[PDB]
């Protein structure tokens, strides 16, 4: 039942509500030390786009509004830009931890 | 030792600040009259002659 | 040259209330903690004007309370304002705690720990203050709470005798409870200063849970006038509660003098203790019930280690939102059960509510966060 | 002849000291007027029930 | 039991009128100071 | 070389040969003019029609007035007073409808 899981994933993505604020999935991650290091390694255009998206979301939440439905972040164009940087940061931190174990 | 404060510029500054200080003293006097219900003043104001 | 950024007394006020950077999108719930401070201040002021006529002797406690309500000019206003202000203080405190739970504000760990210490202090202050008017339910609730606190083996009896100052609740207990009820709110105020200091070290939290550094505004005049409006609204509910219905939240049986010979058919504390009392009735063990009470307060301090998600707030976690509202619903159920007689079907309902409470806070919420991470293609 | 908020700003609301003077005078007059009106309303609902309405049958 | 009953109800009536006066006015000042920000328009100019 | 109209004073000031007489750069081509992106563009419209006077046989000026050029219905076309009395009309009929529902529920319940 792959398409049932996929359509349920689309439903959960629409029901989470951050697509109505223009946000991506990687903007909603909590900025811990690994996530902050992932933002620090970003290229500057992606960093500026992310900062504008957070500012727009905070401005929309201030007025208790949402974007119009055509401006919502669609599921197919939601790019997981922070995944390789976060993956590298987790790999390096686990390597440091396993070196500190021995 | 306040002989620094004798001059025409300080006199002009004080002369400019007389009416604002007088108006603030009027505000303080009215506030002290109202918050204490002084019988020496409210018995002369025509409307407030009901509680005394 | 300006005294706002240079004068060392005004520098702290400037960096705490005037030019403090605050998120622009925090809703009305962020009023409540500030409301709590005002409530504390109001209580202290009214408490001071209650301390000017209260006599802390058993023969002249209820009589002094009636002298306050009957002969002192607007003493009824001061006393019923103090009682209803305590109730509104716990309303603000419960909503402050629930907002901290909903929006993931427990990641500020030191602020959360100073908070739960403040919660313990204000619960003790309220219990001793309710002992103070020396009514029937005051004396009997004091006797019940202390003699169930005696359930620790080999330490409990000596501890409850040293708390009592004797064999039971008597004049020494009333005097020491007046002294302790006087002394606790100043320690609460100092702990609130430490609470605000630990918050201002790291900044505050926005409802979206994101980083609010991209859009921050000065505290003045925005949250100044927002807090003024919240204070006016809190005063509207408080003055409605004191000036129209002074006894929906009180107990009639506290208007009788304290009788050690007569026990009431039903003994219960106030509503902000009642749910805990329900947990205290849930387990048919003395020491187990005492530990159930203590863990029922302390698992809020435990919850910073129960975060298994990579998203902070619950704004984008709908299953944990549903489970959180089930938890608040269970808290309302426990509050209702705590003021009920110990009789069927309230026993199995209270046991089910306590089991659901500890299961939701301990077990189900991290599992919900883990599966939400899995459905967002984050967890492996 | 402009609107009366222009008059209020031109004579009273511009300076802060005159602003404080007008709100103090308004506090005095509003105190007395609101107290008299609210009291009159209170005996309008409670007409025939208070002590001042039944006082004339006993007081000499 | 309540010698203060009539005075309490009179103070409650004055409180109801007084708060019905001052909730809209304080809300109006809040909406003034916060409608500074609630009509704020933000735009983005990336150099691409 | 001698004077350039500048310095925030609406006047000619002393400027260099490379700044007053060659204000363009020595770059080869212009690079780019990047666009501005926004949440949602607002609507722009003007209103200067106003109205006219009233009197006897003043039907054709109101005939001119009720030609729309506005995209507004005729029951909101007069402006202020019909709009507020419409506002009160729907408000009191909504209050009457909900008070009808409350009255019917209380009438259905016996005592
Ligand atoms: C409902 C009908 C009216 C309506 O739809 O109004 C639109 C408006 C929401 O429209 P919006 O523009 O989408 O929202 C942004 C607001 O305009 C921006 O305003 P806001 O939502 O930020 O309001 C701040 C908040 C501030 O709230 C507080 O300060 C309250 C703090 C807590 C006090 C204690 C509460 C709990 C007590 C328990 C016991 O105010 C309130 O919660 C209500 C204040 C009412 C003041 C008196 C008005 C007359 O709704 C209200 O304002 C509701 C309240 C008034 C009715
Ligand atoms: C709570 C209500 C007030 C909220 C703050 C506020 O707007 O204050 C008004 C103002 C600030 O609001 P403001 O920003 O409108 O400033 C007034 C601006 N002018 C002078 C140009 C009109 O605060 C004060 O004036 C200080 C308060 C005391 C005023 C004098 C009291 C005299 C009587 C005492 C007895
Ligand atoms: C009551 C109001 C309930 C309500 O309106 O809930 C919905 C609201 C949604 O807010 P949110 O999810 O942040 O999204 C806003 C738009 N994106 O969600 C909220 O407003 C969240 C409210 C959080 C605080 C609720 C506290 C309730 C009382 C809890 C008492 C017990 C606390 C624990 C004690 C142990
Ligand atoms: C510490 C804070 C305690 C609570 C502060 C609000 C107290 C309001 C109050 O009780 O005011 C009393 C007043 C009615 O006074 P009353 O006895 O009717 O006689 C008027 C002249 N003596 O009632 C009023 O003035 C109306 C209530 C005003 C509440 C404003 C709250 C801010
Ligand atoms: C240092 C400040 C305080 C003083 C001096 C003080 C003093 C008193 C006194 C003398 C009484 C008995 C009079 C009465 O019948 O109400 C009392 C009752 C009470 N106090 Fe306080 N109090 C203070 C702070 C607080 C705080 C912060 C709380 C909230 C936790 C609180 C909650 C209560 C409660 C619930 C009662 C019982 C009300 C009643 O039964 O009438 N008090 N307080
Ligand atoms: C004694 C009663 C309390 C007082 C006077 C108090 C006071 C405050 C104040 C003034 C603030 C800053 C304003 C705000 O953010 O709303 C605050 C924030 C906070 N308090 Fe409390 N508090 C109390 C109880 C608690 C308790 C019991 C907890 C723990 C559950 C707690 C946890 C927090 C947290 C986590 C924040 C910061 C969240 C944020 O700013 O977004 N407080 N408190």
């Amino acid at each position: 039942s792959s398409k049932w899981l996929d359509g349920f994933r689309k439903w959960y993505y629409n029901a989470a509500g951050f697509n109505k604020l223009g946000l991506m999935r990687d903007d909603t991650l909590h900025e811990t030390e690994d996530v902050k290091e992932a933002i620090r390694r970003l290229p500057e255009d992606l960093y500026n786009d992310r900062m504008f998206r957070i500012k727009r979301a905070l401005d929309l939440t201030m007025r208790h509004q949402i974007l119009p439905k055509d401006q919502w972040t669609k599921y197919e164009e939601d790019k997981f830009y922070l995944e390789p940087y976060l993956k590298e940061v987790i790999r390096e931190r686990k390597e440091r931890e396993e070196w500190a174990k021995k | 030792m306040l002989s620094r404060f004798l001059g025409p510029r300080y006199r002009e500054l004080a002369r400019n600040w007389i009416p604002t200080a007088g108006m603030w003293g009027t505000v303080g006097a009215v506030g002290l009259v109202w918050a204490t219900d002084w019988r020496l003043i409210l018995d002369w104001v025509p409307y407030i002659n009901g509680k005394f | 040259t300006n005294m706002r950024k240079t004068h060392p007394l005004f520098k702290i006020i400037n960096h705490s209330f005037i030019d403090l950077p605050a998120p622009s999108n925090i809703s009305s719930w962020w009023n409540f903690g500030s409301l709590l401070g005002v409530c504390l201040m109001v209580q202290i002021i009214t408490g001071l004007f209650l301390a000017m006529h209260y006599t802390s002797d058993t023969m002249t406690a209820f009589s002094s309370v009636t002298h306050i309500c009957r002969d002192v000019n607007y003493g009824w206003l001061i006393r019923y304002m103090h009682a209803n202000g305590a109730s509104m203080f716990f309303i603000c405190l419960f909503l402050h705690v629930g907002r901290g739970l909903y929006y993931g504000s427990y990641t500020f760990m030191e602020t959360w720990n100073i908070g739960v210490l403040l919660l313990f202090a204000v619960m003790a202050t309220a219990f001793m203050g309710y002992v103070l008017p020396w009514g029937q339910m005051s004396f009997w609730g004091a006797t019940v709470i202390t003699n169930l606190l005696s359930a620790i083996p080999y330490i409990g009896t000596t501890l409850v005798e040293w708390i009592w100052g004797g064999f039971s609740v008597d004049k020494a207990t009333l005097t020491r409870f007046f002294a302790f009820h006087f002394i606790l709110p100043f320690i609460i105020a100092a702990l609130a200063i430490v609470h605000l200091l630990f918050l201002h070290e790291t900044g505050s939290n926005n409802p979206t849970g994101l980083n609010s550094d991209a859009d921050k505004i000065p505290f003045h005049p925005y949250y100044t006038i927002k807090d003024i409006l919240g204070i006016l609204i809190m005063f509207l509910i408080l003055m409605t509660l004191v000036l129209f219905f002074p006894d929906m939240l009180g107990d009639p049986d506290n208007y009788m003098p304290a009788n050690p010979l007569n026990t009431p058919p039903h003994i219960k504390p106030e509503w902000y203790f009642l749910f805990a009392y329900a947990i205290l009735r849930s387990i048919p063990n003395k020491l187990g019930g005492v530990l159930a009470l203590i863990l029922s307060i302390l698992i809020l301090a435990l919850m910073p280690f129960l975060h298994t998600s990579k998203q902070r707030s619950l704004m984008f976690r709908p299953i944990t939102q549903i489970l959180y509202w089930i938890l608040v619903a269970n808290l309302l159920i426990l509050t209702w059960i705590g003021g009920q007689p110990v009789e069927h079907p309230f026993i199995i309902i209270g046991q089910l509510a306590s089991i659901s409470y500890f299961s939701i806070i301990l077990i189900l919420m991290p599992i919900s966060g883990i599966i939400e991470d899995k459905m967002l293609k984050l967890y492996p | 002849s402009p609107t009366i908020p222009s008059r209020l700003y031109s004579l009273l609301f511009r300076r802060t000291s005159t602003f404080a003077l007008t709100i103090a005078v308004g506090a005095l007059f509003f105190e007395r007027a609101f107290d008299q009106g609210a009291d009159a309303i209170y005996e309008h609902i409670n007409e025939g029930k208070l002590w001042k309405h039944i006082k004339h049958k006993y007081e000499n | 039991s309540e010698p203060e009953h009539d005075h309490r109800k009179r103070m409650g009536l004055k409180m109801l009128l007084m708060m019905g006066l001052l909730l809209p006015l304080t809300y109006a000042m809040k909406r003034h100071k916060w409608s500074v920000l609630k009509s704020r328009k933000l735009a983005y100019r990336p150099p691409k | 070389m001698y004077y350039k109209f500048s310095s925030f004073t609406q006047k000619l000031a002393g400027a260099w040969a490379s700044e007053a007489y060659t204000p363009q750069g020595l770059k080869p081509v212009s690079t780019e003019a990047p666009p501005i992106i926004f949440a949602t563009p607002t609507k722009l419209t003007s209103s200067v029609t106003a109205y006219d006077y009233s009197g006897k046989n003043k039907v054709p000026e109101l005939q001119k007035f009720f030609q729309k050029a506005d995209g507004v219905p005729i029951h909101l076309k007069r402006g202020l007073p019909d709009q507020m009395l419409y506002r009160t009309t729907m408000a009191l009929t909504l209050g009457g409808t909900i008070y009808c529902l409350i009255a019917l529920y209380m009438a259905s319940q016996p005592r």
